[PDB]
């Protein structure tokens, strides 16, 4: 039964550097090379190196030669890959991927859950909520001016869910993430009912809530 | 039973294309990349790329993108290289070799054919065959030498024998010079017995095909 | 290096119909490749390695070939799971993606625009938001006007993913204008081209 | 391109003897898939090549035991245990590990024979060649080892130079020796306001320079 565990989410400043972790379950370590993978946000995938875990030697690919360095402790079954000399350019998703068989096999069968890693000179900030004012109509809040990633957007605690729309975070030239949350709802109860979004950001313990009206 | 096969040689005009060949037999062309090699004259070797039969996949070497196009024809199992706005840069031998095929190759280049000679020609002029015979004062009773002096032809090759092939030992035909003529020239020498001067016909025999000359000299003390 | 060129980049279909990726392998004489699907927040999922094999798991209607350096990809009866990306693999490196869309029926946006909040203008800075909703294909250009000015640079977009249900899409594009900038200024505009409008549409309201 | 540079470019050994080779590849060239592609090929004279070593260390079929690859990485010996007269030809390293494929220079094996002390002969221009306008004078050295040689051509005592072109032999692969052509051209009316034309040889074998002449008519 292999499983590849990883770190939880990490967020960097430039010129710092992260430490990922991989732990695998299910196999003999050191009988498999472990490969690492990442993908920045709605990019495709790069590979940065692997490792052989039973000798501790390494490939690393020539982009990232001279910041990357990957390690393993046999004991705990753990591979580690550290990016240093951190870039915004590094944000990306990080994966820990193992070959289907021994040696020099690329076919990556097994995956580790990914580890998102955000580089910004940006320090944790709490959404600035604003309502999208009617003019079927669309009723919506605008979280502006967040960070770091993710935030969610909720409307009447779950009362409302069809026709609403989350749209993906967008990244500001200030550093700061920003998207906005719709929702088509019929003209009938404009003045009927109300409607709220629960926006809520675990980071910075930022939950409020803002009503629409015309 | 040859793998690979190869014509023996072209003459080309600068400017011009053309198109070299290499016969492959089924146990090759099923499973084998098809390989191009150039070696100029004296030089060393050059992989200028190669393709795979079954689906006609190329690789190139990026010196070549533009000069080598590699195709294959299916039905007679023939690998073709066309050569394009050739130049006297491209005047060469060019091998045909296999290369097994895989996870990448496993062993190498194992089988190769016996080259095509391309020369590319901007004129053809035959040469002058000039004696060279042993002067005056060459030691009587011992060993002298005579030659032929092949000058100012174009392009190579001249093939020199002589005595119509019966006369080979200690036969030296040296490698051609280009001179600042633009032309090539060398001198073909033997060594025989000096009494043998007054004696024995000694005639080198120069043919130089591009202009389909052959030219015996009879040389003389 | 090896060069892995693959394509298409985009392909729409419905369920039902047969895909075929195509990856070429340049600057190499490998003849085996693997092939993976990834699904929005999830890594990479192995469904084919050396050219034809399938992985552990993987269902009958998903088949690669290999000729030479040339793969294809084919899924037979595009089943309503098998609209993801899709990658080709030689050693280090993956193919740019092949994005597997379901091709549905052409909808128009229903275009929607929203003045600044007075809130946000108690904060000191303006934004107006312009929404395409549900809306079929994907392609659509939105352009901004301030007082017939069309705007550059000061725009964001965003779209959504592809719905689940009933497979369309929905923009929202951004204006970002200081509120020194926005308050001295009068009619504000959102003009919207997409496949299935007529002419294009447009949206505004006076400040 | 991952350049190979091999050294020697020129291997003198004596039959009998071992001769090494060595290749460096500018990067890395082992392959994703953990093998490492260096091969060894052989042309000999008048032949297309073949395949001694492949993967750095396995003979090819039909190759015997004196012949023998080592490396790891980026560097790469070839080893000819006892040298035999059959061997003679150039060896090329190769990398297959990244297209496009490489070979390095060539090294060429010479096969090292005892001195040898050239004969030399000089041949006056042709009386046929000099009604056409231009005269060649042909020094001759015959037969000698080793192949460095210095040919000097002095009319009427004085030396010459951007006058003279040489052609030297392939060793021989019978009894290794070289054989060395100058030829000294010159208009007609040059060769004819002169009378001495000699060239000096000077080589190892010689006990003193070596001076062969005519005189013109
Ligand atoms: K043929
Ligand atoms: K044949
Ligand atoms: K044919």
């Amino acid at each position: 039964q292999v499983q590849l565990v990883q770190s939880g989410a990490e967020v960097k400043k430039p010129g710092a550097s992260v430490k990922v972790s991989c732990k695998a379950s299910g196999y003999t370590f050191t009988g498999y090379y472990m490969h690492w993978v990442r993908q920045a946000p709605g990019q495709g995938l790069e590979w940065m190196g692997w490792i052989n875990p039973n000798s501790g030697g390494t490939n690393y690919a020539q982009k990232f030669q001279g910041r990357v360095t990957m390690t393993r402790d046999t004991s705990i079954s753990t591979a580690y890959m550290e990016l240093s000399r951190l870039r915004s350019d590094d944000t990306a998703v990080y994966y820990c991927a193992r070959g289907k068989n021994c040696d020099y096999n690329w076919d990556f069968q097994h995956w580790g859950q990914g580890t998102l890693v955000t580089v910004s000179s940006a320090s944790t900030k709490g959404p600035s909520v604003f309502p999208l004012a009617p003019s079927t109509a669309a009723l919506g809040c605008l979280v502006k001016d967040y960070f770091p990633e993710p935030v969610t957007v909720s409307w009447n605690s779950g009362a409302l869910t069809s026709g609403v729309h989350t749209f993906p975070a967008v990244l500001q030239s200030s550093g700061l993430y920003s998207l906005s949350s719709v929702v088509t709802v019929p003209s009938s109860s404009l003045g009927t009912q109300t409607y709220i979004c629960n926006v809520n950001h675990k980071p910075s313990n930022t939950k409020v809530d803002k009503r629409v009206e015309p | 039973q040859v793998q690979l096969q190869q014509p023996g040689a072209e003459l080309v005009k600068p400017g011009a294309s053309v198109k070299l060949s290499c016969k492959a037999s089924a146990y090759t062309f099923t499973s084998y990349w098809i390989n191009w090699v150039k070696q100029r004259p004296g030089q060393g070797l050059e992989w200028i790329g190669n393709i795979y039969p079954g689906s006609s996949s190329t690789n190139y070497n990026e010196k070549f993108k533009t000069k080598a196009t590699l195709t294959v024809d299916r039905s007679s199992r023939t690998a073709y290289m066309q050569l394009s706005s050739l130049t006297s840069d491209d005047s060469a031998v060019y091998y045909c070799a296999r290369l097994d095929s895989g996870d990448w190759y496993y062993y190498g280049l194992d089988y190769w054919g016996q080259g095509t000679s391309v020369t590319v020609f901007n004129q053809i002029k035959g040469p002058s065959v000039f004696p060279l015979a042993p002067s005056s004062k060459s030691t009587s009773g011992g060993t002298a030498a005579l030659g032929c002096l092949v000058k100012d032809y174009f392009p190579e090759p001249v093939t020199v024998s002589w005595n119509s092939g019966a006369l080979t030992s200690g036969v030296h035909t040296f490698p051609a010079v280009l001179q600042s003529s633009g032309l090539y020239s060398l001198s073909s020498v033997v060594t025989v017995p000096s009494s043998s001067l007054g004696t024995q016909t000694y005639i080198c025999n120069v043919n130089h095909k591009p202009s389909n000359t052959k030219v015996d000299k009879r040389v003389e003390p | 290096e090896i060069v892995l060129t693959q394509s298409p980049a985009t392909l729409s279909l419905s369920p039902g119909e047969r895909a075929t990726l195509s990856c070429r392998a340049s600057q190499s004489v490998s003849s085996y490749l693997a092939w993976y699907q990834q699904k929005p927040g999830q890594a990479p999922r192995l469904l084919i390695y050396d050219a034809s094999n399938r992985a552990t798991g993987i269902p009958a209607r998903f088949s690669g070939s290999g000729s030479g350096t040339d793969f294809t990809l084919t899924i037979s009866s595009l089943e309503p799971e098998d609209f993801a990306v899709y990658y080709c693999q030689q050693y280090e490196f993956f193919g740019q993606g092949t994005k597997l869309e379901i091709k549905r029926t052409v909808a128009a946006p229903s275009v929607f625009i929203f003045p600044p909040s007075d809130e946000q203008l108690k904060s000191g800075t303006a934004s107006v938001v312009c929404l395409l909703n549900n809306f079929y294909p994907r392609e659509a250009k939105v352009q901004w006007k301030v007082d017939n000015a069309l705007q550059s640079g000061n725009s964001q977009e965003s779209v959504t993913e592809q719905d689940s249900k009933d497979s369309t899409y929905s923009l929202s594009s951004t204006l970002t204008l200081s509120k020194a900038d926005y308050e001295k200024h009068k009619v504000y505009a959102c003009e919207v081209t997409h496949q299935g409008l007529s002419s294009p549409v447009t949206k505004s309201f006076n400040r």
